[PDB]
DNA sequence: CTTGACAAAAGTGTTAAATTGTGCTATACTGGGAGCCGTCACGGATGC
DNA sequence: GCATCCGTGAGTCGAGGAAGCACAATTTAACACTTTTGTCAAG
């Protein structure tokens, strides 16, 4: 977000949490999509 | 055990479920007093397990206890704690909070990034405590409790609490939310603009990291109250500091449909 | 944007470290009544008011100001907690 | 050994935040008999209690910072060397 | 001092005798009539505390100047009304009864 | 029936 | 003005009665004119002839007939006065003693049944409901395949809802087939057997199969006889009941062949015998008569198993979804099945009445209790899911609500247990459904709303109409057919080119089976009457539908729900046929019911004089309030001495203009980008609308309040209310209410009360003070009803009900109550939100002076500007083509009906567009105007952009234009041109009942929860901001712990946290640090109830007291 | 007896007690089988068992059997005038010494509570406990202007005399949270009955002339 | 500051209603009643 | 290995708020009286 060393004490886990959930529903749904990502 | 503003009463689903393992528990001391045979005391045993049962999780061990007329499920100690409406996510991972307003959102083409529209009638309710002290410290009010008595009747609001208002939020910043808040752009620190009207005005360019449209939307607005959460506010939380999305590093406030075209 | 907060952030190994210094410096502002600023009177901020030009009653914003000039020391262990009040009481009643 | 996210989270060593998770009866049934006592490490334990969370402004690497100016600074050296 | 951790762990009947302050003897909760609480039921001033801040359920004192204090004539202590939030009853049960986490 | 509380029951006092 | 009509499609019928589907039902199940002996055995009449003859087994009770009273009160009375319209039901019933052989008979009062008003609602508890019809699966039998075993098939056996469980028939690996009941299985050959089935007898029916029969043949079983057979059955379905041929057949007679407790219904009859080719003489699955058990559909059901697993030609599998095995339930069902529930009941206590107390000495009336019977028919109309509060925004509205189809409810599918198959568009639903109408969300696809033709039969079972054809001609026979005879016959299209009456194109687009397909003239069977069957009534209100994208669809008839009447609405300039039906079949609307003349017109009543010479005198709804809060009022139409023929307007309901359906303005669009005022679905309108009263609406609010009886002292309703000045009371009445024509604003007094306040010695403080002032405390205190923040308007009326006032059942301790009525006209404001009939929405942002707004060359300034972006993803084209339409309307003067798929087309509007620019152009040559300067600077762009021809003239290149729809537009601000030609048009925009007025709210501080003391939650509690889960991640992944902190603690449950925090912001300090929350506390108290010892600890293990030292004892 | 407040199981053990009465008081001299005599016990049991536990608030037996044959009465007015009867129909019908105010306040008595845990709405995330204020605890406004008032009033206390405000501080229950009496404020100053009576007055008189020179204490009445 | 009348202002003590708790009915009666029913994922545990 | 069973999980704000009687035992109410308390004028 700052394009900057990452400063000490930012709670990266959550961050990652939604990054990967918030295109969440983007993906196809109809093995491939959103269903691929949750079994993986 | 509430008596509610009609006179009537209203219980929780424990005082049933006390009761029921109580009466067992007296009946069954009743019935061994009286010497009853095997076959009764086994019947009473077998109830005040079902009755402990039921208290503790009820609707694990056979049928749920439901309260006579109805068949809804009494609410045990264990429904308190678990679920979607358990104490865990209801009410201690979130709460409803105070000085939290919500309305309409309406776009301004004219705000700065950093700026939003707030309705003049959310903020005189959202900086309430602020402004009585202010209406105090000038000659609008003698005490607190004037002042407070003075808003209570809209037709008694003269026109220096407006200005005294505008000076309560001077450097002030607010939190806007949409929901659902997928990532943390859901939620932007703005320096509100007090406004006329009862909408909120949005800046164009942040529209894409709350997910915002014009169609009716609405947000919640919410005012940090010490130096720490103003401070936090205004330097972690600032529309304008947040630039570029925590999730790819691209910038997530650039231009957008009617800019794109025009450029 | 917050003026200078470019400038700002460099100042700190850690932006969480920043919003820290700002947020007790405004406690100290606020608890002295601005007495204690080390901002010039030609420095301090003002608000436009219907009267006039008056002083920031903001202490977020003085304390960014203050630490943009450089006049003002940050650190862990700089001096113990108590002595620390004790004085800024008796340089500013 | 590899689990998924769902068994990873519910076996985890904090049981508020296990518990609040899901199946809060068999997170719950688990601590108890081991008597097991949390840290309070993560962020939804502090989130439960109340607490400052450790990260951002709450995390010890910045939270104890001071800041002093120059005039007070030199009371408290020339007051006391 | 600061809370730090946080324990659970299974509770003894000596344990749970230790939390109440009283046996719940009754399933009455309340009057009828005067809609107060019964003595000896699920809603007791004599074990959870009174209803209102510094005052018996004889209305004998009334004041925090007998804080502390319990009643003689009624037995319910004077005190505070926000410790009926926090105290806590027990039944004695005549026999046994599983818990049914640990069963189930 | 070990399910049901009265099921049991009437094959109790049944004997 | 003019209207001019597009089209060629000629209608056979016309559209049936279109709340029919509530009250055609409705009138079979009560039968209220019928003559008693004349009753037919259905409804409440078929209830009560199963639940009846009572035998003890020797008293019997016989019903012998029914009746309804004129109701109590009429509708307008229970409204007023929150009654239930209904009317006392009577039965006639006779007690005949079996020993003596004395019959005595005598009628006992059952109990009040609600009435259905003349458009299809109830009035119930005072407020207008309507039941939603349910879809479910049909009972009969049904063979679906083996998923797990390909190749193998189960036999289902449905009976109607709660009438009796499922039954499975299987062919097990082993061969064995096995009927499953309850979730217990075992072998079909001892029930076979049970019914008198015999070895020879199963190889002579189901042994031309193979070896299927074979694993029906196990002799262990045959010799047995039916008794044990029986006896062997009734220990394997509940094992533990001692084993006794009483007991025994009681349970299996009980099971499949008890007409009171087993139920195929009408329906599930009629499809059996279609499916099997049998004849069914009841609705059971086995009759039990002289004294032995005889099959009636299981060996059937098990003759079609055996030969679709083994393949025989004309067997197959059902679809379940398929709309022929799918119906409807209708009120009258509805109703009748908790009729019969509740008739169950009261037999029930008949029965165990009748065996103790004054055997000889009985008396139908002592043996019945009528209240089992009264609380289910209560329960039905107050608290079922399909009862559901009537929606009654506009008359399209309540229209919509009473056809709607439900999936859900008591006897249907869960909001969460539906799969895709259930929410799909079946191919059966091709006019009985509409495919695009649906509520987008967790309930899409199971809500539906009834196609506009299509009726539901007497079974359930939707039927939609078609023209018969025969040689090619096609008939004016209609004919409606259900889903499963539609599937016989090759069925064209209503757009089939037809030269009189013959199918005139060689090649014929039809559908087989719902597959299209190109046949010919000579193969066609059926015809379609219309499109508009396909659709429903509101997807039927949208012209040009053809060139709009369903998704949009779906959001454009939904939102005609939406729009509130307007004081000056107006009927669209393009209209598609059906508005003036819809007001017709709402009832809104006055309507002469003949030839007459009229004799008194006024704004509260309307006579006529009929030509027979009879007066009747018509009260119009005046400013009446709807469940919504929109006004609804009558206005009339006529003048005294007009002379009016039958069904001719008399007096224009709630939005409708001169009986067509009004549901907004038609105003003047610009489509094109306006400053960043149109971002984002964001609208910018003119002053000029708001100067004229357009979307302007009138809205009422109703305020209530109660004097009790209470311990302390009655509460009374007074003007002398404490410590208030002259100011405060100024409006209020000597009653104490407030006086009607007030204006009242936020924090206003509407009704003083003052009630006796709790005995409570006053704090020290509070003690001195009074002291040093020498006033003495009162025993009451001000507990009157305010306007809320954000409300007021003008007092119209307000009602005061009182205990003994007849028909005034108020509830017990309830001395009085006061219910007053405020009025206020809204007009068009930043945040509301408008839309039109194509799915385009948005919220006004920006009103802009009429001087700013950009005008035509002749100084007209157009009213709205739309975005041209939010066209192009959406896909609905239908929007610009009604706008070109609506330019040339402007510029002729007239309007336009345009049906759904066969209607205006773009030749036929560019020659309307042609004659509109000779009208808009031609005035200003006759004027003595040339072309501007500013034109020729647009004209040069254009040729430019390939919009106009080069080397024309400046007239012929902006009659170019203009056939496109497109004009110079100037700016208001600048006077200079738009470097492009613009689309400008006329638009039918609705203002939607979406109001940023009703949703504005904020709080500091406020009330609180009694167990958790959390801030309550809704603008009406005056309650706090959610911030959920979600929300908490997101101030964890900003960093912002402290901001996270006091949000938790000191504005949600930190009691002395918030206290302090409030106290130290009005003395100009700084927040205290937070402490434990409230939250918490609950918590470990609540782990402790469950046997838990949860402990908070220090750094160094010891135990930390988070109780303050409260619990310690 | 089911549907009445008690389960099946409850019913059976209820009656079970009436049973071993029987047992106890039993007389087969008299040669009457023991069905005749025992089914009057266990309806008894049974009956008794449903009026002492079918509630959560308890009404009285006997005030149970008013309810029970107000109710039945009801009925039958119900049944015969094709109507729910009106208080004073029932009044009459019930007997001597009952009127409409009497059958109202009974069927006030017999309410029972509703459920906290109750939904609302047809997805089941609402609740009657949602709606319902807590009215005990004071709210941030009420606590915050008990701690402005007594503030003031300490302030306004400080222009009186050592022993002056001592005396209304006593009197009033400033100090001890509880009034003190002439009697008992003169034992703690050894001043007799009538003396205090005087000084407070002239005190209260005093804090008055301050209040109406500065009128910085009438807002808080 | 007392010093004696005074008068409510309150409390103590019986008494009788009014309310509440409890025991008792003697032909013979002997094992309940309501679901019924369209989802799909996973572990994890047992029947072996 | 393997089916079959049970148990747990499935987005966020908002808006919708039916004995009857007898009798004994206990409690509540209404007197009665004395005993403080609060004033008074003095003195
Ligand atoms: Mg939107
Ligand atoms: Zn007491």
């Amino acid at each position: 977000s700052m394009a900057r060393p990452v400063s000490i004490g930012e709670a990266v886990g959550i961050v990652a949490a939604q990054s990967i959930g918030e295109p969440g529903t983007q993906l196809t749904m109809r093995t491939q999509g959103l269903p691929r990502v949750i079994e993986l | 055990m509430v008596q509610v503003d009609g006179g009537r009463f209203a219980t929780s689903d424990l005082n049933d479920l006390y009761r029921r393992l109580i009466n067992r528990n007296n009946r069954l001391k009743k019935l061994l007093a009286q010497g009853a045979p095997e076959i009764i005391i086994r019947n009473e045993k077998r109830m005040l397990q079902e009755a402990v049962d039921a208290l503790l999780d009820n609707g694990r061990r056979g049928a749920p206890v439901t309260n006579p007329g109805s068949d809804r499920p009494l609410r045990s100690l264990t429904d308190i704690l678990s679920g979607k409406q358990g104490r865990f996510r209801q009410n201690l991972l979130g709460k409803r909070v105070d000085y939290s307003g919500r309305s309409v959102i309406v776009v301004g083409p004219q705000l700065k990034l950093h700026q939003c529209g707030l309705p003049k009638r959310m903020a005189l309710e959202l900086f309430k405590p602020f402004l009585l002290k202010k209406m105090e410290e000038k000659g609008i009010a003698p005490n607190v409790k004037a002042a407070r008595r003075m808003l209570e009747r809209q037709r008694d609001i003269k026109d220096e609490v407006w200005d005294a208002l505008e000076e309560v939020i001077h450097g002030k910043v607010v939190l806007l939310n949409r929901a659902p808040t997928l990532h943390r752009l859901g939620i932007q620190a703005f320096q509100p603009v007090l406004v006329e009207g009862q909408s909120i005005q949005l800046h164009p360019l942040v529209c894409e990291a709350f997910n915002a449209d014009f169609d009716g939307d609405q947000m919640a607005v919410h005012v940090p109250l010490s130096s720490f959460a103003q401070a936090e506010a205004r330097i972690q939380m600032l529309s304008a500091h947040n630039l570029l999305s925590p999730a790819s590093g691209e910038p997530l406030a650039k231009p957008s449909r009617d800019i794109i075209l025009g450029l | 944007a917050e003026p200078g907060i470019d400038k700002l952030f460099g100042m700190v190994d850690s932006k969480y470290r920043l919003t820290v210094v700002v947020a007790k410096r405004a406690q100290q502002l606020l608890r002295h009544g601005f007495k204690n600023t080390v901002l010039e009177p030609e420095e301090r901020p003002k608000m436009q008011t219907l009267e006039g030009l008056f002083d920031d009653p903001n202490a977020v914003t003085w304390a960014m100001k203050e630490l943009l000039t450089g006049r003002l020391v940050f650190g862990e262990n700089l001096v113990p907690e108590d002595r620390l009040q004790k004085e800024m009481e008796r340089l500013y009643p | 050994l590899l689990m998924g996210v769902t068994k990873s989270a519910l076996s985890t060593k904090s049981w508020l935040s296990a518990a609040s998770f899901q199946n809060t009866t068999h997170v719950l049934t688990e601590a108890a008999i081991a008597g097991k006592k949390d840290e309070l490490i993560g962020l939804k334990e502090n989130v439960i209690l109340g607490r400052l969370i450790p990260a951002g402004t709450g995390s010890d690497f910045v939270r104890f910072t001071q800041v002093v100016d120059q005039k007070t600074l030199k009371a408290i050296e020339e007051a006391r060397k | 001092k600061e809370v730090r951790k946080v324990r659970i762990a299974l509770a003894s009947p000596e344990k749970i005798r230790s939390w109440s302050y009283g046996e719940v003897e009754k399933p009455e909760t309340i009057n009828y009539r005067t809609l107060k609480p019964e003595r000896d039921g699920l809603f007791d001033e004599r074990i959870f505390g009174p209803i209102k801040d510094y005052e018996c359920a004889c209305g004998k004192y009334k004041r925090q100047r007998f804080e502390g204090k319990v009643c003689e004539r009624c037995g319910v202590e004077v005190t505070k009304s926000i410790v009926r939030r926090y105290r806590m009853g027990h039944i004695e049960l005549a026999t046994p009864a599983a818990h049914i986490w640990f069963v189930k | 029936s070990t399910s049901d509380p009265v099921r049991q029951y009437l094959h109790e006092i049944g004997q | 003005m003019e209207i001019k009509r597009f089209g060629r499609i000629r209608e056979v019928i016309p559209l049936p009665p279109l709340t029919e589907i509530q009250v055609e039902s409705y009138r079979r199940a009560l039968q209220a004119d019928v003559p008693p002996e004349k009753r037919e055995n259905v409804g409440i009449q078929a209830a009560f002839r199963e639940t009846f003859p009572i035998e003890e087994e020797g008293l019997v009770l016989d019903f012998l007939e029914y009746r309804l009273g004129e109701p109590p009160f009429p509708q307008d009375e229970c409204r007023e006065k929150d009654l239930t319209y209904q009317a006392p039901l009577y039965a006639r019933l006779q007690l005949i003693h079996k020993d003596t052989g004395l019959i005595k008979e005598d009628e006992v009062f059952l109990g009040h049944i609600p009435l259905m008003t003349e458009d299809g609602s109830f009035i119930i508890n005072g407020a207008d409901r309507v039941i939603v019809s349910q879809i479910h699966r049909s009972p009969g039998v049904y063979f679906t395949p083996d998923p797990a075993r390909p190749g193998r098939y189960i036999a289902s056996i449905i009976p109607l809802p709660k009438r009796g469980p499922w039954i499975d028939l299987e062919v097990e690996p082993n061969g064995v087939v096995s009927m499953k009941v309850n979730k217990r299985k075992f072998p079909l050959v001892l029930l076979l057997r049970v019914l008198g089935y015999d070895q020879e007898t199963l190889a002579r029916e189901l042994g031309a199969y193979g070896e299927l029969v074979q694993g029906l043949m196990d002799e262990s079983v045959f010799a047995m006889r039916p008794e044990e057979a029986l006896i062997r059955l009734f220990t394997l379905l509940r094992p533990g009941d001692p084993p006794k041929r009483d007991k025994a057949v009681a349970y299996v007679y009980g099971l499949i062949a008890d007409p009171r407790r087993y139920d195929l219904g009408e329906a599930g009859r009629y499809k059996a015998e279609e499916k099997l080719g049998i004849r069914l003489s009841g609705r059971t699955l086995a009759r039990f008569e002289d004294g032995e058990f005889k099959d009636e559909v299981f060996l059937p059901t098990l003759r079609y198993l055996f030969a679709l697993t083994a393949g025989v030609p004309g067997h197959e599998v059902d679809d379940i979804d398929h709309l022929g095995n799918r119906r409807i339930r209708t009120v009258g069902e509805l109703m009748t099945d908790q009729f019969r529930v509740g008739l169950a009941r009261l037999a029930r206590g008949v029965r165990e009445r009748m065996l103790m107390g004054s055997e000889d000495s009985l008396t139908p009336a002592k043996l019945v209790n009528s209240r089992p019977l009264e609380a289910a028919i209560r329960e039905f109309f107050s608290r079922s899911q399909l009862s559901q509060f009537k929606d009654e925004t506009n008359p399209l509205s309540s229209l919509r609500h009473k056809r709607r189809i439900s999936a859900l409810g008591p006897g249907g599918l869960t909001r969460e247990r539906a799969g895709f198959d259930v929410r799909d568009v079946h191919r059966t639903h091709y006019g009985r459904i509409c495919p695009v109408e649906t509520p987008e969300g967790a309930n899409i696809g199971l809500i539906t709303s009834l196609a506009a033709y299509a009726r539901v039969d007497e079974l359930g079972f939707i039927r939609t109409p078609y023209r018969r054809v025969v040689g090619g001609v096609v008939t004016d026979e209609v004919v409606y057919m259900t889903a499963t005879e539609e599937d016989r016959y090759t069925i064209a299209q209503a757009n089939t080119p037809l030269e009189g009456n013959r199918i005139a194109a060689e090649r014929v687009v039809a559908r087989r089976k719902g597959e299209p397909v190109i046949v010919s003239p000579e193969e066609v069977e059926f015809m379609d009457v219309s499109p508009k069957q396909v659709f429903s009534v509101n997807t039927n209100l949208i012209p040009f539908l053809e060139h709009d994208d369903a998704n949009r669809a779906l959001m454009g008839s939904n939102m005609q729900t939406q729009a509130v009447p307007l004081i000056r609405a107006q009927a669209p300039v393009v209209m598609t046929g059906l508005e003036e039906r819809v007001v017709r079949d709402s009832l809104a609307a006055l309507y002469a019911e003949e030839d007459g003349e009229v004799a008194k017109v006024d704004g509260n009543r309307i006579v006529v004089r009929y030509e027979d010479g009879r007066l009747v005198e018509y009260p119009l709804r005046r400013f009446y309030r709807s469940n919504q809060g929109t006004a609804l009022d009558q206005r009339p139409r006529v003048v005294v001495g007009q002379r009016v023929r039958k069904g001719d307007l008399l007096a224009d309901g709630p939005a409708s203009e001169n009986g067509f359906l009004a549901l907004g303005q038609n105003v003047l669009v610009a489509i094109m980008p306006f400053d960043g005022y149109n971002f984002e679905d964001a609208i910018v309108i003119s002053e000029e609308l708001l100067k004229r009263d357009f979307y302007t609406s009138i809205h009422i609010e109703r305020y209530e309040i109660e004097a009790r009886d209470t311990k302390l002292g009655p509460e009374r309703i007074t003007r002398d209310i404490p410590h208030l000045s002259e100011a405060a009371l100024r409006d209020l009445d000597e009653e104490g209410v407030v006086r009607i024509g007030a204006e009242v604003k936020p924090g206003d007094i509407l009704v003083g009360r003052t009630s006796f306040k709790g005995e409570s010695e006053p704090t020290p403080e509070e003690r001195l003070l009074r002291s040093i002032f020498g006033e003495k405390a009162r025993d009451v205190k001000d507990t009157s009803l305010r306007v809320p923040p954000g409300e007021g308007g003008i007092v119209v009326r307000t009602v005061r009900l009182r205990r003994g006032d007849p028909g005034v059942e108020l509830k017990p301790g309830v001395r009085e109550v006061v219910r007053v009525y405020v009025a206020q006209k809204r007009k068009l404001q930043v945040g509301d939100k408008l839309a039109n009939r194509h799915g385009n929405k948005g919220v006004v942002a920006k009103i802009l002076p009429v001087e700013d707004m950009p005008h035509l060359p002749d100084g007209t300034p157009v009213d709205v500007i739309l975005n041209p972006l939010g066209v192009p993803s959406r896909m609905n084209l239908g929007q610009i083509l009604e706008t070109h339409l609506g330019l040339a309307g402007y510029f002729l003067g007239q309007r336009y009906i345009s049906p759904i798929f066969d209607g205006a087309k773009e030749p036929e509007i560019k020659e309307l567009l042609a004659q509109a620019f000779e009208v808009y152009f031609g005035k200003r040559k006759g004027e003595g105007f040339g072309v501007d300067k500013r034109e020729v600077e647009v004209l040069r762009r254009a040729e430019k952009l390939g919009l106009v021809t080069p080397g024309k003239t400046p007239e012929e290149q902006l009659k170019e234009l203009f056939l496109q729809g497109k004009v110079v537009l100037y700016d208001g601000r600048t006077g200079e041109p738009i470097e492009g030609p613009i689309v400008v048009g006329q638009m039918f925009i609705m203002k939607l009942y979406h109001m940023v007025e009703d949703k504005m709210h904020a709080r500091s501080t406020g009330p609180y929860s009694l167990i958790t003391q959390q801030p309550l939650g809704g603008k009406a509690q005056f309650g706090g901001q959610r911030f959920g889960e979600m929300e908490v991640w997101a101030l964890e992944a900003y960093g912002a712990a402290h901001t996270l902190q006091e949000m938790l603690t000191l504005k949600s449950d930190d009691i002395e946290g918030r206290n302090a925090a409030y106290e130290a912001i009005i003395k100009g300090e700084d927040v205290p640090e937070p402490s434990v929350p409230e939250s918490f506390r609950v918590l470990v108290k609540e782990l402790q109830a469950l046997a838990l010892d949860v402990q908070t600890l220090d750094e160094k293990d010891n135990p930390v007291d988070i109780f303050e030292g409260l619990a310690s004892k | 007896y089911t549907g009445r407040g008690l389960s099946f199981l409850d019913l059976i053990q209820e009656g079970n007690q009436g049973l071993i009465r029987a047992v106890e008081k039993f007389e087969y001299k008299r040669r009457f089988k023991f069905s005749t005599y025992a089914t009057w016990w266990i309806r008894q049991a049974i009956n008794r068992a449903i009026a002492d536990q079918a509630r959560t608030i308890r009404i009285p037996v006997h005030m149970v059997e008013t309810i029970n044959k107000l109710s039945r009465t009801a009925r039958q007015l119900q049944q015969e005038l094709g109507r729910e009867p009106t208080y004073e129909e029932i009044a009459e019908a019930m007997g001597p010494g009952w009127d409409a105010k009497r059958v109202e306040e009974t069927l006030k008595i017999a309410q029972e509570p509703v459920s906290l845990e109750t939904p609302i709405g047809d997805e089941k995330d609402s609740f009657y406990g949602d709606f319902i204020p807590d009215e005990h605890l004071p709210s941030p406004v009420d606590a915050a202007t008990q701690s402005l008032l007594s503030e003031e009033l300490e302030k306004a206390l400080s222009k009186l005399s050592e022993r002056e405000a001592m005396v209304l501080k006593l009197r009033k229950g400033l100090i001890d949270g509880r009034e003190h009496t002439l009697e008992e404020v003169g034992a703690f100053f050894g001043v007799t009955r009538e003396r205090i009576r005087q000084i407070e007055n002239k005190a209260l008189r005093k804090l008055k002339y301050h209040e109406s020179r500065t009128r910085k204490l009438r807002d808080f009445l």
